[PDB]
């Protein structure tokens, strides 16, 4: 079977300037009729894999002039002319010349912009889930750049480690910044015997670390 | 336009057996050869079977060859996958593609070679020893604070993935992120979507998150108001 | 009445060179002024009989045969010629007596992302005996162990597809090809010109 390799798996670039993007055969990708057979792909997350250029260096209907390929033989090459913000997402490279068809690692093509704090909201847990016997506390961390950010949860000022689960979502194709939820898990007693709960966010972006808290039966 | 439209996926047991569909539209059918790929959570892509365009001829990978048998019925425009003795690795999403070649009635797969036109929005199948459980599905009310507040909806303790969220019946895009899953500690999966929206909207627009969970056959509709 | 040489030169699609198709003509005047005449066809060669005295005689019968093949094809039919399509798809005889005629079929038979419809035998044991038709798919044996079947090292299957594409040179670009056979027989006489 023909293998392929990508470079690099990851690829930061910042918004306006060009990326590449080197896809390598195993074997000579030539045929007989003098065709070359390699495709490259943009998936996009939860979506279907799109083909943005067929046999190396002709590109599909809808695809942006941005895109261009190159190469010849094994070895390969994937030009974004200037990156915007909807080019985020996996590239993938595809030998259609010999079966098995197979696919290159992919590389995440991910872009850098401006630094933006995020706008930070707290979310007690709903009267529902309290009769169900748990209690989950939210923070969220909306659109902010870059994506290191740090999250602290405080009960009564008690520091909390453990009982929390965070996930971020993929960069945003409309404004390139990403988003942080952050979800504390209490029983329904555990929760009831206490009084302040605190989300304390700390982010490039943001001059101090700021806070959101709200006091259990208070609004 | 062509559409590719795909349905069958869902839960099922290791060593169980289910029929995938893909109904296609918008092209000759029986002209163009039909495939389906299969994607694992956090893989590339892997080729899993194809047909020519006539259905004689048909390929499979090494890793589904004798499991799987893939088929095709010209008339109903759909293309089927049929899945038994199901391992844990079979776990993936499976998109069904039409290639950009030529195929049909005198033609043979494995002797066609190209690229794929158009891809169907994929659909998911897991494997594993566990029972579907609906999601639950609770409020996240905006506060009294601030000109930009923000609400959403918990969906906390379903199984398998995956599940849709919507607000206002697609009414509501912008501002609209949910987050991707977590799996607890409980083998259950929870994930909360969030809407940033103006605070001069609340008390003037209603907000409502739809949550989908096709595992479990389940939908539910919870509205969002500030407390 | 007329032959019916129409149906075969205009047809809207033509067969694989390994399968390719055969047409008896008889009991019927064949007038071959449209044909050669034409400014539609790349090659038009006879061997032995001439064009333009073909409508002042008279055969037995008549033999169109017609497949595609690619361009760099089109010498492989001819009498004493070598090569993939000669030895494995489509031979003629030494004392060939007849006319070949082919012609580019890009607009038709080709296809962006490739054709895969037209098919070529790649490999066979033996070469083929003039007017030879063999469609057999048994995977070739490349190696001394019997392949039982199954494609594998040194197991091959026989046939490949062109894959037409409209951006390939003149080269690898569909063509047709007719060939016209007029048989010799010591029987009565049903094409006329
Ligand atoms: C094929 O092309 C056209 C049919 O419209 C006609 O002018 C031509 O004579 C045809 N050739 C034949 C009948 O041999």
């Amino acid at each position: 079977d023909i293998v392929m390799t990508q470079s690099p798996l990851s690829l930061p670039v910042t918004l306006g300037q060009p990326a590449s993007i080197s896809c390598r055969s195993s074997q000579s990708l030539v045929y007989s009729d003098g065709n070359t057979f390699l495709n490259w792909f943009q998936q996009r997350p939860g979506q279907s894999p799109r083909r943005l250029i067929y046999q190396v260096s002709n590109r599909d209907s809808g695809v942006p002039d941005r895109f261009s390929g190159s190469g010849s033989g094994t070895d390969f090459t994937l030009k974004i002319s200037r990156v915007e913000a909807e080019d985020v997402g996996v590239y993938y490279c595809m030998q259609g010349t010999h079966w098995p068809r197979t696919f290159g690692q992919g590389t995440k093509l991910e872009i850098k912009r401006t630094v933006a704090a995020p706008s930070v909201f707290i979310f007690p847990p709903s009267d529902e889930q309290l009769k169900s016997g748990t209690a989950s506390v939210v923070c969220l961390l909306n659109n902010f750049y870059p994506r290191e950010a740090k999250v602290q949860w405080k009960v009564d000022n008690a520091l909390q480690s453990g009982n929390s689960q965070e996930s971020v979502t993929e960069q945003d194709s409309k404004d390139s910044t990403y988003s942080l939820s952050s979800t504390l898990t209490l029983s329904k007693a555990d929760y009831e015997k206490h009084k302040v709960y605190a989300c304390e966010v700390t982010h490039q972006g943001l001059s101090s670390p700021v806070t959101k808290s709200f006091n259990r039966g208070e609004c | 336009q062509v559409q590719l439209l795909e349905s069958g996926g869902g839960l099922v047991q290791p060593g169980g057996s289910l029929r995938l569909s893909c109904a296609a539209s918008g092209f000759t059918f029986s002209s163009y050869a039909m495939s389906w790929v299969r994607q694992a959570p956090g893989k590339g892509l892997e080729w899993a079977s194809a047909i020519s365009g006539s259905g004689g001829s048909t390929y499979y990978a090494d890793s589904v060859e004798g499991r799987f048998t893939i088929s095709r019925d010209n008339s109903k425009n759909t293309l089927y996958l049929q899945m038994n003795s199901l391992r844990a690795e079979d776990t993936a999403v499976y998109y069904c593609a039409k290639d950009t070649g030529y195929c049909g009635d005198d033609c043979y797969i494995k002797l066609i070679r190209g690229g794929p036109d158009y891809w169907g929005q994929g659909t998911l199948v897991t494997v594993s020893s566990a029972s579907t459980k609906g999601p639950s599905v609770f409020p996240l009310a905006p506060s009294s604070k601030s000109g930009t507040a923000a609400l959403g909806c918990l969906v906390k303790d379903y199984f398998p993935e995956p599940v849709t969220v919507s607000w206002n019946s697609g009414a509501l895009t912008s501002g609209v992120h949910t987050f991707p899953a977590v799996l607890q500690s409980s083998g259950l999966y929870s994930l909360s979507s969030v809407v940033t929206v103006p605070s001069s909207s609340l008390g003037t627009q209603t907000y409502i998150c739809n949550v989908n969970h096709k595992p479990s056959n389940t939908k539910v509709d919870k509205r969002v108001e500030p407390k | 009445n007329l032959c019916p040489f129409g149906e075969v030169f205009n047809a809207t699609r033509f067969a694989s060179v390994y399968a390719w198709n055969r047409k008896r003509i008889s009991n019927c005047v064949a007038d071959y002024s449209v044909l050669y005449n034409s400014a539609s066809f790349s090659t038009f060669k006879c061997y032995g009989v001439s064009p333009t005295k073909l409508n002042d005689l008279c055969f037995t019968n008549v033999y169109a045969d017609s497949f595609v093949i690619r361009g760099d094809e089109v010498r492989q039919i001819a009498p004493g010629q070598t090569g993939k399509i000669a030895d494995y798809n489509y031979k003629l005889p030494d004392d060939f007596t007849g006319c070949v005629i082919a012609w580019n079929s890009n607009n038709l038979d080709s296809k962006v992302g490739g054709n895969y419809n037209y098919l070529y035998r790649l490999f066979r044991k033996s070469n083929l005996k003039p007017f030879e038709r063999d469609i057999s798919t048994e995977i070739y044996q490349a190696g001394s162990t019997p392949c039982n079947g199954v494609e594998g090292f040194n197991c091959y299957f026989p046939l490949q597809s062109y894959g037409f594409q409209p951006t390939n040179g003149v080269g690898y670009q569909p063509y047709r090809v007719v060939v016209l056979s007029f048989e010799l027989l010591h029987a009565p006489a049903t094409v006329c010109g």
